[PDB]
DNA sequence: GGAAAACACCCAAGACACCAGGCACGAGACAGAAAAAA
DNA sequence: TTTTTTCTGTCTCGTGCCTGGTGTCTTGGGTGTTTTCC
């Protein structure tokens, strides 16, 4: 079992994310909020692409799955196929 | 604040992950869990989660240091994140 | 020729779900373009699905999915097993 | 006596006409037998849904008459059908009520 | 004629929006945005009466290239 | 199947020095692939609405029209144009 | 005797037929269709090849990397535009401070 | 970085349940219209 | 005075039956890809 989890997010992999955006100066509040979000965009994206795994009668996510999912959102990844 | 920029030039340039692979692997194999059990997952299928995920996290980066230049201000805060968010679209 | 709506179906559920209400012509226009956008949206949700496994049939399977893939959250669920109702009901006539 | 589809299965929408625009409406050569009446069942749950909950706005207005008013007002204060339908602006419909509350004045 | 949307319309449009004060420099702006959304919209619309071999722009060419964009107008024969 | 030798081709066309990594190879399938996906749906569409069975190089010249935006489109459009008769002359 | 030879084109004529007829569009295709289909596609990919030919001899490189593409992509307003709602794999962002 | 385990996706052969197709009947949907209520 | 429910004529599209091909399903084997562990 895996509990608690989203705080292997490390505090500097969210400094040198925000330093590829432009962004100068960081509040100590960002990075709790930053979590919160990635898991709501994940859980968002993971639940599209294990419904198309179920629906197919596979037990493994594919790659093309993953795509079609962020594709569905509006979110077309180029270089996983397609 | 001299080396925020250099920062800045040296990340603008990379074109590498940011994020670590084996916390993102096993956050990914977290979150699935709840929704089926004993699910199996691609490698690529992984790198591409990684891959979205930091491009929406760049995107959003940096919308939120427009609305953090908006309010005469340098450091972005939380109402940034949820201002952005909210004109997004997202709830 | 004549151009075919879903206006009496919407007057008829109306009338089971709230006797004492009508309904303007308005909001007649509104609720069949709503049924036909939904239509829509499902339909082709449950074409590109199929589509994805080289298969040649919309069945209940791939209109299940749709619908879980595109109804947020609860609504999904009543929807589905209201489906599932209306088959086996179906399944038990002939 | 050759009964309806809808008869059938308990729907009152028309199984014949989804099952006729599935096999019209270009998607795949063949259609199953059961996804037109798992569609109509569909539609109309989603039906019901909105327009219940529009009667019951019309009821809290006094008024006996649906309009877009109460069709816009049911759709927004719903979180999952305005979750569903969100990209599309009702004719008519209008705008919820919303004043901020540091916009008011001390 | 993009002066014909009056200040006082523009004013109304920006009060359903539940705004208290108005700019006296945003009436341009505002005039320009609309100025393009309308551009688009029109131009998808021509389009699709040119294809339909037609010399009347119907709503449906409207509702059309509306919901193309992402802009899904309901009550309109949609 | 894949893409691979006709980008060749075009890329030896257009640049013979200069090569290419496998990850721009998927990168370039894939955005063939979204592009055809995008312009064969619209012109289903058209082909829909208009209540025709046949999709011609009309609603396909219209769909090039509705997608791709500025003088892009209409260099496309005459190239598509220059193909057909380059088809029609041969 | 091929379709693409007598059209003067690169991009295999016959694919893109065989995709649209099995594609479930429509009953029937013309046959002007993926003749122009395929020059679009071909203009297309010639336009975006060409700039990332003249990105990656600008960073003095020989071979064309993602990061090329993504800056040919973001730095021409009609292709960004068209491709706004596309996120490159191993592209990295365009510099702006 | 190494080293197994094994689970599961891919592929081939055959069989049949099921969906399209053709066609007749008609009765429920659509428009004209008549009346009621606000 | 006008929006709207109900009645009626009319038609066309749904229903029902038979046929017939074949798409989907099943089974059996195998490699290989992913997980587990040091």
């Amino acid at each position: 079992v895996l509990r608690d989890n989203i705080q292997g997010i490390t505090k500097p992999a969210i400094r040198r994310l925000a330093r590829r955006g432009g962004v100068k100066r960081i509040s100590g509040l960002i990075y709790e909020e930053t979590r919160g979000v990635l898991k709501v965009f994940l859980e968002n994206v993971i639940r599209d692409a294990v419904t198309y795994t179920e629906h197919a009668k596979r037990k493994t996510v594919t790659a093309m799955d993953v795509v079609y999912a962020l594709k569905r959102q509006g979110r077309t990844l180029y270089g996983f196929g397609g | 604040g001299t080396v925020a920029l250099r920062e800045i030039r040296r990340y603008q340039k990379s074109t590498e992950l940011l994020i670590r692979k084996l916390p993102f692997q096993r956050l990914v194999r977290e979150i699935a869990q709840d929704f089926k059990t004993d699910l199996r997952f691609q490698s690529a299928a992984i790198g591409a989660l990684q891959e979205a995920s930091e491009a929406y996290l760049v995107g959003l980066f940096e919308d939120t240091n427009l609305c953090a230049i908006h309010a005469k201000r340098v450091t972005i805060m939380p109402k940034d994140i949820q201002l952005a968010r909210r004109i997004r679209g997202e709830r | 020729s004549r151009k075919e709506s879903y206006s009496i179906y919407v007057y008829k559920v109306l009338k089971q779900v709230h006797p004492d209400t009508g309904i303007s012509s308005k909001a007649m226009g509104i609720m069949n373009s709503f049924v036909n956008d939904i239509f829509e949206r499902i339909a082709g949700e449950a074409s590109r699905l199929a589509h994805y496994n080289k298969r040649s049939t919309i069945t209940s399977r791939e209109i299940q999915t749709a619908v879980r893939l595109l109804l947020p959250g609860e609504l999904a669920k009543h929807a589905v097993s209201e489906g599932t109702k209306a088959v086996t009901c179906y399944t038990s006539a002939k | 006596k050759a009964k309806t589809r809808s008869s059938r299965a308990g729907l009152q929408f028309p199984v014949g006409r989804v099952h006729r625009l599935l096999r019209k409406g270009n998607y795949s050569e063949r259609v199953g037998a059961g996804a037109p009446v798992y569609l109509a069942a569909v539609l109309e749950y989603l039906t019901a849904e909105i327009l219940e909950l529009a009667g019951n706005a019309a009821r809290d207005n006094k008024k006996t008459r649906i309009i877009p008013r109460h069709l816009q007002l049911a759709i927004r204060n719903d979180e999952e059908l305005n979750k569903l339908l969100g990209r599309v602006t009702i004719a008519q419909g209008g705008v919820l009520p919303n004043i901020q509350a540091v916009l008011l004045p001390k």
